[PDB]
């Protein structure tokens, strides 16, 4: 669900401005809540009006030389509250850790100012987030060292998005494969919406893909597939993301979309989409 | 037992090189350039300093002016990564399509600037005035002082003009920031910024637009000076205004009438036309030089009332015989003297000379009036040769010189001076000398003796010493703090593989204190207030990072102020996917001489194997190849060579720099004959220490001296080297300029024995008879070492029948610039080794 | 004397924008090759909207292209390209924006559109335009 999940009850998440996704919710009590749709967690001691806003990494990075040493590791949020209100915050990050291939010390939290940027160390790393105690309200996000955009092939808990258009007994598929980020998902959904391309939800790859790795999209039913090989790379939500166009023109109930590594030809993800599952 | 490299198709090699460059790891393509620190009043905000510099933040391929605020009281536990704020709102500084005029493109080739946009700038501190050249002309802006510091980028103001050609070399008058100077159509000009008025002060260039007919020039550095001595200016402002407000400018006038001319193809190939250059080859005549003043007087509103120009009361060549070059020149900070550095022709006697402005008289052709000027000069006015350095190898030219503004001690003159020919190593000295006078009679001409204006030394105190040296060339400087009696410099006291920052009291030569962390090589620049400094450093296994440090500590003992890490401006990358950093080693020779080196051991190695090797080599002076810096972006082709299975061996034999004089002085008059023995001795050593070196298949490869050395190895050691890939070689030594060949090789009149055995084109009959054992590469437009050198070598190969191959780069000067010529160079490089090794 | 420095160059990302206008049944396409940025799309959108042109989303090239390459626009013979080549290069936003127009009478079963590397003949892009997008 989109609402923040707490022991008492999910708090209603009201959107202030959909052109910038300004949300604001009232922590009704002390305790610990979380929201999975964004992957955020919060631990507070009072009942406080917390303000959550999305913002693109690129517009704060246009001045700093960060992006050639530390790679973006998660969505960059903007938090507002009273000072003595929030005790612990937990920022999501799409980096995979479960095999321990990458170290749990190289993470950092970003804190922007007019001077420059401050690079804090999280209080605790966890397989899906980073912990921060007593935050100073700023645009905050998770950074990973070692510039792994081409190096270290660091695992990425990626996701896959499917968009469709019917148009009178036809079907056309836009298949996105991105890192796990709420901002990128939201930007994709927005840009697709103004083309009547609606999304359909499907389980994501249950394994850890690699950065820059090639991935051949294919299917059992021979159809039209435009870019044969997608990449798993990161590009700011304000830009345009790669995908694949598929002129499935389904003539059969089950079409098994599939993707395969190019290096070792290993199969990773498959999903069969039926009719009726759409509108 | 041996190992055979995989065979790839040509397109396959192209693909692997494209991939190795794509996997470079997103380099910054430029680190923050020369900085300026400007204090701020504390009540103005939270910051305490503003830092100006040049750089490209990966956004555009255009170097630009940036600034950053230095915070106050930054907290320790969290790293602070300063921003790069723009200062010129959306102003592109590269010309249209990136094509420069011939003057500035030749200057970029002389300075080796491989970046587009604003490359340098001039900055006046008090007025906070920035003046530079961008697009095709001059621009200026104001941010520092009375204007108040900016928050948003502002627009640069173009300086309107009426001249025809390009305005070169702008310089802001220190005494008054309302004016500036520049060079236009090979002459000197002074202009105002506010009133927009201009004025020309030199009348040497006809403007006939033909290098052949108008030889004279005023206030500009010739070719041999720009290339072989690294001075890119000819004019200098007097930093004090004398009292109407009079301003002085010391400049030089060159006369290239008798200099030999040559023709070089032009970047426009279709025209099939050439450009002429005054290129003095070894043994020929260098241009005639002289020093002249150029006064100009203004009033309260900034109008140039008068504008004279004066000269020495004697011909420059008469007072100073045996002077062939003007290495450096400038003023003192009070304006009481103008100084210059003279080199004789054999380049073995450099000397500082101090000249009072009163010795410059207007150019009076009427002999009656001239004898009046030569009568009105005060008595205590005369030239002063404060220092003289005579050697037995050669004189390397330093910029390091810092005179102290003297109080009313009329006798004394104290200054620091990085002398190198005294102990064999470059060390700082504090020397005080008494300016003795003789009260000359300038009316009667004088034939000066060898010791006419030489003033005697009163003291000469060494400040540093040991088997190491102080960095003095390639843009290295010292910073002298006169409020604490210290001097900050850079040297190799720790190890010849690292450049570190140091400080020592110049009043009492105590103990030296290193200010940088060991295990790296540092290039740092102090502040003018001596409270902060920025350091740019890296190591063999780490890419560069740029940190800023703050000198804190008790104010009573300034020598031991501890350097505190304050913030960062750039971090490392570590280039993880395919870059194995090389491994530095060192050995001894049979003459008991320690040499260093490095080896790129092959990827995916196996015991009991042998790999083909590629002895990369430069070997020439003034270049050190092996040092503890990151070679990951400069020479990555060697990593690609290693990625295929080749074992690359670099070695800095006798002749390289950073190891003293007596070590470098092994090439004297024997250039060519001695540097290979160190390469083969250091190649057989790696056969013992390591075991994967296949001495059966040994290549060799160089560029512009290693190209010359690639050919000498194949001649002297045909059994050691199977192939030889020379790049832009220097085949004949009698066709290279004076500034370099005479320094090391002692013009052919004297060294005709060594010129014979050093010129590789005169021994073509010893090259291999078999084919596929010699590749030659050269750029067509090259003007440093012309295409003639390769062209004359090929001519000698045919007179003997020896085979060869050749690759020409038509649109490339001495340095491969476009990517298509770079790719094609490496793609054809791998293919030659793949087949013929 | 200093060892000559071989230049370093990195390819960049880019996008290809497809625009169209329908008059009665004739289609005029406008193809834009532009480095992948933010301002340029929200500018070119307005520039084309002024002439009632509209966008059609199609995937950009997966490969990273170099800045300064030339690309032949190819298709099946039933198309008319007034500029036959496109050029990838940075462009000042407040200045003009280059493109290539294509005239086709009736699309019917859909028309192919290809970009092709001039120097090596690489098929670095494609697009199967159909009337569904219209």
């Amino acid at each position: 669900d989109d609402d923040f999940w707490g022991p008492s009850g999910p708090v209603s998440t009201e959107v202030v401005d959909r052109e910038r996704n300004l949300y604001r919710v009232r922590l009704p009590m002390a305790g610990s809540y979380h929201c999975p749709s964004t992957g955020l967690h919060f631990v507070v001691t009072r009942a406080v009006t917390i303000e959550i806003g999305f913002c693109a990494w690129s517009q704060f990075l246009h001045e700093t030389p960060l992006q050639h040493s530390h790679m973006v590791a998660g969505p960059l949020f903007d938090i507002k509250a009273e000072h003595g209100a929030v005790t612990a915050v937990c920022l999501p990050h799409f980096v995979s850790l479960q095999e321990g291939k990458v170290d749990s010390s190289l993470f950092h939290v970003a804190h922007f100012q007019d001077h420059g940027m401050v690079l804090e160390t999280p209080a605790r790393v966890e397989p899906h987030f980073a912990v921060l105690e007593n935050p100073s309200f700023s645009p905050m996000g998770v950074l990973l060292r070692m510039i792994p955009a081409v190096g270290h092939f660091i695992p990425i808990t990626s996701i896959t998005l499917i968009y469709y258009r019917l148009y009178l007994e036809d079907i056309t598929f836009h298949l996105y494969l991105v890192p796990n980020d709420c901002t990128i998902r939201k930007a994709i959904d927005e840009e697709e919406l103004k083309f009547q391309f609606v999304r359909i939800n499907k389980p994501p790859p249950v394994d850890a893909l690699y950065v820059g790795s090639r991935y051949i999209v294919s299917s059992s039913k021979e159809v039209e597939i435009l870019p044969k090989e997608l990449e798993l790379c990161y590009r700011s939500p304000r830009e345009s993301q790669l995908f694949s166009e598929i002129y499935v023109g389904n003539i059969g109930s089950g079409i098994n979309l599939q993707l395969t590594d190019k290096k070792y030809m290993n199969l990773i993800w498959e999903a069969l989409l039926k009719p009726g599952d759409l509108r | 037992a041996r190992f055979c490299v995989q065979k790839h198709s040509w397109d396959g090699l192209r693909n692997i090189i494209h991939g190795s460059r794509k996997s470079s790891g997103l380099i910054v393509s430029k680190a923050p350039h020369d900085f300026q620190f400007v204090q701020k009043p504390d009540e103005s905000g939270p910051h305490s300093h503003r830092l100006y510099y040049l750089g490209m933040p990966y956004g555009s391929r255009e170097n630009s002016l940036l600034y950053s605020e230095i915070p106050k009281k930054v907290r320790k536990e969290a790293l602070l990564l300063l921003s790069w704020k723009q200062m010129l709102d959306h102003f592109q500084a590269t010309p249209h399509h990136g094509v420069y005029s011939r003057e500035e493109e030749l200057l970029r080739e002389r300075k080796r600037l491989g970046v587009f946009g604003i490359t340098s700038y001039d900055f006046h501190s008090e007025s906070g005035l920035f003046l530079f050249q961008a697009s095709n002309s001059l621009f200026h802006c104001r941010d520092g002082g009375k204007n108040g510091f900016m928050v948003s980028p502002m627009k640069p103001l173009e300086i309107k003009t009426q001249c025809s050609g390009p305005r070169m070399d702008p310089k802001i008058c220190p005494a008054d920031p309302a004016f500036f100077s520049f060079i236009n159509n090979n002459d000197l000009w002074v202009a105002n910024i506010e009133t927009g008025e201009e004025r020309r002060l030199t009348f040497c260039h006809q403007g006939s637009a033909s290098v052949l007919d108008n030889p004279k020039s005023a206030g500009v550095a010739t070719f041999v000076i720009q290339e072989e001595f690294d001075r890119f200016t000819g004019c200098w402002w007097c930093p004090t205004a004398s009292w109407l407000k009079t301003l002085r400018i010391l400049y030089e006038e060159v006369d290239e009438s008798e200099v030999e001319v040559i023709h070089v193809p032009s970047p426009a190939l279709e025209e099939r036309k050439t450009d002429s250059y005054r290129y003095p080859r070894t043994g020929s005549k260098n241009p005639k030089i002289a020093l002249k003043l150029a006064e100009l007087q203004t009033d309260h509103q900034g109008k140039i009332v008068s504008s004279c120009e004066k000269e020495l009361v004697q011909p420059f060549s008469s007072l100073f015989p045996k002077v062939e070059y003007i290495a450096r020149a400038g003023w003192t900070r009070d304006g009481r003297y103008a100084w210059a550095m003279f080199l004789d022709r054999p380049q073995q006697r450099l000397q500082l000379v101090l000249l009072p402005p009163a010795l410059f008289i207007p150019t009076l052709e009427s002999e009656a009036q001239w004898q009046e000027a030569a009568r009105a000069i005060p008595k205590n006015v005369q030239p002063f040769i404060i220092y003289e350095e005579v050697t037995n190898v050669w004189i390397n030219v330093h910029d390091i010189f810092h005179p102290f503004p003297q109080a009313e001690g009329q006798q004394d003159f104290c200054f620091l001076r990085a002398n190198e020919c005294k102990t064999g190593f470059c060390h700082l000295y504090r020397v005080t000398v008494d300016l003795k006078t003789n009260d000359y009679d300038w009316t009667e001409p004088l034939s000066p003796a060898e010791d006419e204006f030489k003033c005697p030394i009163k003291e000469e105190v060494a400040l540093t010493s040991g088997e190491w040296e102080v960095l003095s060339r390639h843009g290295s400087k010292i910073w002298v703090n006169e409020q604490t009696k210290l001097v900050y410099f850079q040297g190799t006291k720790d190890t010849p593989l690292e450049h570190h920052l140091y400080v020592v009291s110049y009043e009492s030569a105590g103990e030296i204190v290193r200010l940088t962390t060991p295990g790296f090589s540092h290039s740092c620049s102090m502040s003018q207030n001596f409270d902060m400094f920025v350091s740019h450093y890296s190591s063999v296994s780490t890419p560069p990072c740029v940190h800023v440090y703050k000198l804190s500590g008790p104010d009573d003992d300034p020598l031991h102020k501890q350097p505190r890490f304050w913030a960062s401006m750039m971090e490392a990358a570590s280039c993880p996917p395919d870059y194995v950093p090389p491994e530095i080693f060192h050995f001894h020779t049979r003459a008991d001489v320690q040499l260093y080196g490095m080896i790129y051991k092959p990827h995916t190695l196996q015991p009991g194997r042998k790999h083909p090797t590629v002895l990369f080599v430069y070997g020439g002076p003034q270049v050190q190849l092996v040092n503890n810096s990151f070679k990951g972006i400069k020479y990555l082709r060697l990593n690609t060579l290693a990625s295929l299975g080749y074992a690359v061996v670099v070695i800095d034999g006798r002749g390289s720099c950073q190891r003293g004089l007596h070590f470098e002085g092994a090439l004297k008059n024997q250039m060519g004959q001695v540097e290979i023995e160190d390469q083969v001795e250091g190649l057989q050593y790696v056969a013992e220490k390591y075991g994967f070196i296949d001495l059966s298949r040994v290549a060799i490869h160089g560029w512009s001296y290693g190209g010359f050395l690639s050919l000498m190895g194949l001649i002297h050691k045909p059994q050691v080297f199977k192939v030889a890939i020379a790049g832009a070689p220097v085949t004949v030594w009698m066709a290279y300029d004076t500034g370099y060949t005479e320094r090391y090789m002692d013009v052919p009149e004297n060294n005709q024995q060594g010129y014979e055995a050093g010129s590789v084109a005169l021994h073509v009959e010893k090259l291999p008879n078999e084919p596929n054992r010699l590749l030659i590469l050269h750029g067509f437009l090259d003007e440093n070492v012309h295409f003639f050198h390769t062209n004359f070598l090929v001519s000698q190969l045919i007179r003997a029948g020896k085979p060869y191959q050749l690759q020409i780069y038509p649109n490339e000067r001495h340095s491969i610039r476009c990517r298509e010529s770079g790719e094609h160079y490496e793609v054809t490089l791998l293919h030659f080794l793949q087949e013929h090794l």
